[PDB]
């Protein structure tokens, strides 16, 4: 009960729920875009996403910290951080 | 009461002999020795008081007071012998002096054969509490709390004074059995009026009574922890006892005269509990519920009836015993945090996890968890004043909610939550703590079995 | 597998007072238990009878346990 | 309203914090994902159709009167999730989460039987009693006159200092202990 | 300006730095030990243990039990003799002498 | 329309709903700006106290002894004798005391004359 998750699942999972989107492409999607400056995309979308990750993890992440996970990564970072990866 | 006086007044060069780190153990070890040999009290009838001779008498009712004060004072030289480290040689041995003085002047006080010799050694009992309270206490204002203390004593005690001389001039003695048998029914006078004041207001300020209360939220609070003992779990029984002693006199008149002082208690003890409800000072919850179970004490007494009396003194004893050990509790935790403030220090079960059984058992014996004694003499007490009148069992069904709403919340806020970030300085349980609250819990609970002796002088 | 080291309070203190606590009440425990069972059933209780005329017992005479009468 | 870095919520702050409240309230009435989903897409088409404004005072009493329809139509009984403060299981492992300066309390024959952990806990410590002079340091020169204005704290500048006030927050416990 | 001289606040004293096996009694551990000896001795096993065998054994107390047994003498009485159980009066009636009015 | 919020003693008005918070005067933004920094210093204050390797002991907060202080003995030095506080005291300290004596007076008279009379059921109340 319980699995451990690994930081390599958490950024496959997270491009994984970030590729089914329909106002995204999958092929200049990487893990350092940045969502308006290099794909191009609105604050609705960004709000969204989060939302979309909040119901995918299971957790609400605060609208402070919200507004500042602007990358892929960053949004790793902040489940990395949450969840104490690398144990 | 011989046997008893003169160990004492040898235990007295006994800690003025010994040496500079010999003085905790060998005191300790002879007080428990005394108190082992305090048993042989319990030579009872169900008839007669036990005689010894013309000065000293102990019945069913003074017994357990007495194994209760030298049982209590081992245990308050276990608890007093840390934060007085630091102290001088002189002056740790006098302060062990003043509570061995205390201890005689209590065990002389509580087998008085005559009225006036209880009198005059229970004005005598003045002298080291005071003393303890204005030298050893921590806080600035101690000094008001120990002459608003000594005042109050005093000023209940002098009409007492004038009231048992013209008593002795009147009839011709003041011995309690020849009062006993040559007692005399006071009739509805104002002379009788002011002479049923004058022998009561004196316990009624030691108890203390509602609205003369004010000299226990700071007594109990800035005294140290044996002056609090002493002050918690003895003196108020004194003046319990003396007023035992004293309502034999004063029939039929009690009976039209009580009405206001009783409902002085029967609606106090309600709000003094809604106090306890928004009390930032640990000690002072402590003492506001000894408040509460003292004016239950009033009312029972003040009813005179016998189910009355049985309830009255086994609620004397528990809520003695549960207040030192509540007394015990709060000085400890004072002692790891250095602040008497009751919402600085949380989650302590996370880091304390046996102090946390001790507070946790401490608190249901204080809610009166059955088969303890406190469930006992507090249901004795509501049966005896339902058999009173019927409308006053609100005025203490209401007390049940409100004593636990105050006591599971005292066991709350100190112990159930997200402990404090900045207090690092949580030592693990000193081994004199838990022995010190392990011998204030197991004899009430080894009590909870066999009850009978602590049930008045009338069982 | 991947252990992780449980942060708890230091339990020692507690335990050992606990284990002495246990340790000295049992010391005394046992053998004022054997003592008592051993009164019980090689000494044995009392009988009651009937007072006879002439005689007038001494007052631990009128009690049952022998721990009672002692 | 109350933040720890900015002093205020502008109205892009506003407008994105009252379309996350009214998406988790849909997604609380409309039980059911394609309902949500619909809904979702015209609650989204709504936001939009007043996305390109030009007056701050319009858009301030368009706000005002869209979060009054928020609180007419809220969920009285919101879905929260459970880590969330107000849910099932909010804050319960905190009653396991044992600090650890509670470590340097152990007695010698139960810290004997970690050897390597403790060894490992004093370079730690070590560590942290030779940065916190340097942290302390360089937070001294970088707050200005009247204290910091923000709480942010600035990062570690150069290279082999540890950034300032760092003991807290990487020795804080796990979630599962 | 200066208050009058007084020295800095002293710490509280950390008893286990100083002895990982302290109790909170004293400082040296000789005396610790006797101490704790001392108590769990004196405090336990010997009044605890011996209190809780003396209450347990007093020899028939406030001679209430006698009286049971006296009650199976009394009644017995009263169920031979065709006597009521349990005379409304106290005293003899013939021995009272009421205030004539 | 929409039914509007009516705060009451125990259910405060929204915060979403305030008209104040949605006010963007210069004044607002430096009253804003102002509590950040004194936030900011107390909270710095606490976490300079608080991280001290050397410091092992309880971090002292001023607010709670002034919170405390207020409390217990800040009461009575600033006390006057008014006629609010009069008729406070009079209306609480000494009303329900002579009602609940009117009232048990009552019912123990009934209850003493009840039973002088031989009317009440006394049977079997032998336990007093």
């Amino acid at each position: 009960d319980a699995p451990p998750l690994t930081l390599e699942g958490i950024k496959d999972r997270v491009l994984y729920v970030l590729k089914l989107y329909d106002k995204i492409d999958p092929e200049k999607l990487s893990v350092n875009s940045h969502f308006m400056k290099d794909l191009g995309l609105d604050s609705l979308d960004q709000v969204e996403i989060i939302m979309a990750m909040e119901d995918e993890f299971g957790f609400e992440i605060p609208d402070i910290d919200a507004e500042k996970l602007m990358c892929p990564q960053e949004i790793v970072d902040y489940i990395a951080d949450k969840k104490d990866v690398y144990e | 009461m011989l046997k008893y006086i003169i160990p004492t007044m040898m235990l007295m060069p006994l800690t003025w002999l010994s040496k500079n780190s010999m003085i905790w153990i060998n005191t300790t070890l002879h007080s428990l020795l005394i108190s082992l040999t305090s048993l042989l009290l319990l030579n009872q009838f169900g008839d007669n008081s036990l005689n010894f001779s013309l000065t000293f008498f102990s019945d069913s009712l003074s017994t357990p007071l007495l194994i209760l004060t030298m049982w209590l004072l081992p245990l308050m030289l276990m608890a007093s012998q840390h934060h007085l480290s630091k102290e001088n040689l002189a002056r740790k041995k006098l302060f062990i002096s003043m509570l061995i003085l205390l201890q005689l002047f209590l065990i002389m006080t509580f087998t008085a054969t005559e009225l006036i010799f209880f009198y005059i050694m229970f004005e005598a009992t003045l002298v080291p509490t005071l003393i303890i309270i204005t030298r050893w206490g921590n806080q600035t204002e101690r000094l008001n709390a120990g002459l608003y203390f000594l005042f109050y004593t005093l000023a209940g005690s002098l009409p007492l004074l004038v009231a048992l001389i013209y008593i002795q001039n009147t009839m011709g003695s003041l011995n309690f059995l020849i009062l006993q048998y040559w007692v005399q029914p006071m009739p509805n006078s104002w002379s009788n009026t002011f002479m049923w004041l004058a022998c009561m207001m004196a316990f009624m300020v030691k108890m203390p009574l509602y609205g003369l209360h004010l000299w226990l939220p700071k007594a109990h609070v800035e005294a140290p922890i044996a002056g609090s003992m002493v002050l918690a779990a003895i003196l108020l029984k004194l003046g319990g006892y003396g007023m035992m002693r004293i309502t034999l006199l004063l029939n039929p008149i009690t009976d039209f005269m009580a009405y206001p002082f009783i409902m002085l208690s029967l609606w106090g003890m309600i709000m003094t509990s809604s106090i306890c409800l928004r009390q930032t000072d640990l000690k002072s919850l402590i003492a506001y519920s000894s408040v509460s179970h003292m004016a239950l004490v009033i009312v029972a007494i003040l009813i005179q009836t016998p189910w009355s009396y049985m309830g009255a003194t086994a609620l004397m004893i528990a809520h003695g015993l549960t207040s030192s050990m509540l007394f015990c509790l709060a000085n400890s935790n004072y002692e790891r945090v250095h602040s008497r403030t009751m919402i600085l220090a949380r989650g302590l079960q996370t880091l304390l996890p046996l102090m946390a059984a001790w507070w946790l058992l401490a608190s249901l014996t204080n809610l009166a968890l059955p088969p303890s004694i406190n469930l006992i003499g507090e249901l004795f007490v509501v049966m005896s004043t339902f058999s009173w009148s019927n409308i006053t069992i609100i005025l203490m069904g209401l007390n049940m909610v409100i004593t636990a709403l105050y006591s599971l919340y005292m066991l709350i806020t100190t112990q159930r939550g997200k402990h404090t970030h900045h207090i690092n300085n949580i030592l693990p349980s000193f081994t004199r703590e838990n022995a010190l609250m392990s011998l204030h819990m197991l004899p009430l609970l080894l009590l909870s079995l066999n009850p009978k002796i602590i049930l008045g002088p009338l069982y | 597998g991947k252990r992780l080291f449980i942060i708890k309070p230091s339990g020692f203190y507690d335990k050992r007072f606990l284990k002495l606590l246990r340790f000295y009440i049992l010391l005394t425990g046992i053998p004022v238990v054997i003592g008592i069972t051993l009164i019980n059933v090689f000494i044995g209780e009392a009988e009651l009878a009937e007072i006879p005329e002439g005689y007038v017992p001494e007052h631990w005479e009128y009690f049952k346990h022998p721990i009672s009468r002692w | 309203a109350f933040l720890p870095s900015a002093a205020y919520l502008t109205h892009q702050q506003k407008v994105l914090q009252l379309y996350k409240r009214a998406l988790r309230h849909l997604e609380s009435r409309c039980v059911h994902r394609d309902k949500y989903r619909y809904f979702a897409c015209l609650l989204r088409a709504r936001f939009d159709e007043h996305k390109n404004e030009k007056d701050m005072v319009k858009a301030t009493q368009l706000l005002r009167e869209a979060e009054k329809e928020f609180w007419h139509g809220q969920h009285p009984q919101p879905y929260i999730f459970p880590e969330s403060p107000g849910g099932t299981s909010y804050e319960r492992y905190e009653c396991y989460k044992v600090p650890e300066w509670c470590l340097d309390d152990w007695h010698p024959s139960e810290k004997a039987m970690y050897p390597d952990y403790f060894a490992k806990r004093e370079q730690w410590k070590k560590l942290r009693r030779e940065s916190w002079e340097r942290e302390v340091k360089q937070l001294q020169e970088e707050t200005p006159v009247g204290g910091p204005r923000t709480e942010a704290l600035p990062p570690a500048r150069k290279q082999g200092d540890l950034p300032p006030l760092w003991w807290h927050i990487v020795t804080r416990p796990r979630e599962r202990p | 300006t200066l208050r009058w001289q007084e020295d800095p606040e002293p710490e509280d004293e950390n008893l286990y730095e100083k002895n990982p096996d302290s109790h909170g009694y004293d400082k040296d551990p000789a005396v610790d030990v006797w101490n704790m000896r001392v108590v769990f001795f004196f405090g336990f096993s010997i009044v605890l243990v011996l209190g809780s065998t003396f209450v347990a054994y007093l020899p028939d107390y406030r001679m209430q039990e006698w009286a049971r047994r006296e009650a199976e003498r009394l009644v017995k009485y009263r169920e031979a003799h065709g006597l009521p159980l349990m005379e409304s009066n106290c005293f003899d009636p013939s021995k009272i002498q009421l205030p004539e009015d | 329309s929409f039914p509007k919020y009516e705060p009451s003693r125990l259910a405060s008005l929204p915060t979403t709903l305030d008209p104040a918070e949605y006010d963007i005067s210069s004044e607002t933004r430096k009253a804003q700006a102002e509590r950040l920094a004194i936030r900011s210093r107390l909270k710095r204050e606490y976490q300079l106290q608080y991280n001290d390797p050397s410091r092992r002991g309880v971090v002292e907060d001023p607010a709670l002894i002034r919170w405390t202080c207020a409390r217990s003995a800040n009461v009575y030095p600033n006390f006057r004798p008014n006629t609010k506080t009069s008729l406070l005291g009079a209306l609480f300290g000494i009303g329900p005391l002579i009602f609940w004596y009117y009232v048990f007076k009552t019912d123990r008279d009934r209850k003493e004359k009840l039973i002088q009379e031989g009317k009440l059921d006394r049977t079997f109340n032998i336990s007093y």
